[PDB]
């Protein structure tokens, strides 16, 4: 096949560009946030993702400058940027050079889900785990993620490492500042965003991140709908209706604007079997008031992940687990003292 | 309005 | 077999309970709407459809106050009401209401999965009964708020639609603020993607747009799982919104878009779609909510001129349904449309 040489940036460090070669492209997928492909870097065989979106001249791409920041164990890394001239003629491109990873928690939930199979326990709590850990790390620089959903939780089936990917939503919250309530995906969204808050948290992620947990351990969406109106139903019937403080916590506006449904108690909600830390976790994520929801490191030392803090678990097909304990004082900031909880006696020795 | 009575 | 007798007020005209009784009761479907049965009279033989839907304590239903005001040959007729008791100790509204068939939604769907589309003078026959309908609700200012294949039923013989599902519709008084979550994903008027609470009907002609450019293309033209992507979508055909246009969605969004140049709405169609197809949805399709046609103005458009020819008949041999048997109430927004609407035809003693 061809073989593409580009001089292009590395995503962290210093601005020092270089000649980087690759082959074997492939499409992965296009859409929305552009066209990703798949290739492998000469130098070292090493597969890679290349997102390629079109450049605005009259602007910075705040997808770029958040990635520039960002180094986490599992978040998809920048290797490279570069601009290139592509589909439409004379319009200059951005190339983002990110981590591959060969699935995501979408096509692995689907897979259980079309074999009538539930996603063993241990899968959950280290997908989950590692999601919370990627959100505890944005949401220390204030960057909030604003599109948490099975897609863009990127899987290694061999090793269980997950990463967030997809960052073109994602945004700096600044108290004070309005945001655009129209973000994040059907089936994902937190009820503030259904009523068109733009004084939004990062708790809009933790809401997000509820959403994935229900569905992998129902093995369907909690809350479908096609509009808002039918979202709010499913929740109301899951959480009850919400009180007036709840109302005024989610968007101030909607004060009047439900039917009265007491909560369906969180045990009913799924099958007999499923582990009560794992319902207990999703009640303290699905939470009407945005305050009151866990924080994502908060989620990270709940009784649930307790197993992955065990020296003796291994995942099924008998490795290691991945790194889960290697946590920094940045990725700590938001409560320094749960690091005797997450970081486990024999970690890190 | 309503009243409901069941038959076969 | 089972047979049920039950007391019931009419749907129309004076209250004076009348003893209905049906059997070969089976389900339609169910869903945020409740559940919708299907029965048939015992004296008639006639099909109906029985809307269960849970009755608040508090409040009068909404739906029920709409439906007994609404009279008109491409709206389902609510025939009886009456009240009930699956949630025990508890009430329940039914409403009995005319049953079509099929429907949009399941028609489309076929043709689709067939690599074809549907016939233009069904397109045709379909979409100006849906604006009739919605000329005639929208003259008592209610609007319906959910706007979709799947609340269009179509008889496959005669070629009558009807609308259905009125659980959405709001009389909407200008100053009064509503809630931007109504209506269906890919359907959504880009103010109530925006968040906008002091819309007008013109939501229902967006939406009705959508269904056009749909039955054109074989596949929804806005599709999206998030805000975002629906307005990137709808950047793509419209060109960026400019500042003024936006102003006219919601004021208070006056963030910055993509620069995107209109794509020729002759480009996005197939290449020998009817021309004046083309210019009734780019006419539908508009940024500005006070820019598109009204539902009135839709019906008098040249896109609909075949349907007034006096020689023009069904594919299957059969006349076309009534069209032009416009009462005043309809008629209310903009009588002097009669002169093209009522074709000299119809108009001999």
């Amino acid at each position: 096949s061809k073989v593409t040489t580009v001089v292009a940036t590395p995503g962290q460090g210093p601005d020092r560009p270089q000649e980087v070669s690759y082959t074997d492209t492939k499409v992965i997928g296009n859409g929305s946030f552009g066209v990703v492909y798949q290739a492998k870097l000469c130098d070292s065989g090493e597969l890679v993702a290349i997102k390629k979106v079109l450049q605005d001249k009259r602007f910075k791409n705040r997808e770029l400058q958040i990635m520039r920041k960002l180094d986490h164990c599992n978040i998809v890394r920048l290797r490279y940027f570069f601009y290139s001239s592509g589909e439409k003629k004379d319009e200059v491109y951005l190339n983002l050079v990110l981590d591959y990873v060969p699935e995501t928690v979408y096509r692995v939930a689907r897979h259980y889900s079309r074999a009538k199979q539930t996603l063993p326990v241990i899968y959950v709590k280290l997908y989950m785990y590692q999601l919370f850990r990627s959100l505890a790390y944005i949401h220390s620089f204030g960057i909030c993620h604003r599109d948490i959903k099975p897609q863009n939780l990127l899987l290694d089936p061999d090793t269980a490492v997950l990463k967030l990917c997809d960052f073109g939503s994602a945004k700096q919250l600044v108290r004070g500042e309005p945001n655009v309530s129209y973000i994040c995906s059907r089936y994902y969204r937190a009820p503030e965003l259904i009523f068109g808050a733009t004084d939004y948290t990062s708790s809009i992620d933790v809401w997000s991140a509820g959403c994935v947990l229900a569905e992998l351990l129902l093995g369907q969406p909690i809350f479908p709908g096609d509009s808002g109106v039918d979202q709010l139903v499913e929740i109301i019937k899951v959480l009850g209706t919400p009180t007036r403080e709840q109302i005024r916590e989610m968007n101030p506006n909607y004060t009047e604007f439900f039917p009265q449904i007491k909560a369906h108690p969180w045990t009913k909600v799924f099958r007999p079997r499923t582990p009560p830390e794992a319902i207990a976790l999703c009640s303290r994520l699905l939470e009407y008031t945005p305050t009151a929801r866990l924080t994502p490191l908060e989620a990270c030392a709940h009784s649930f992940f307790d197993e992955l803090r065990d020296p003796n678990v291994k995942l099924p097909n008998g490795r290691d687990t991945p790194a889960l304990f290697n946590f920094t004082t940045q990725e700590l900031s938001s409560n320094p003292p749960l690091a005797t909880i997450l970081i486990p006696p024999h970690a890190r020795i | 309005a309503g009243g409901a009575a069941a038959a076969a």
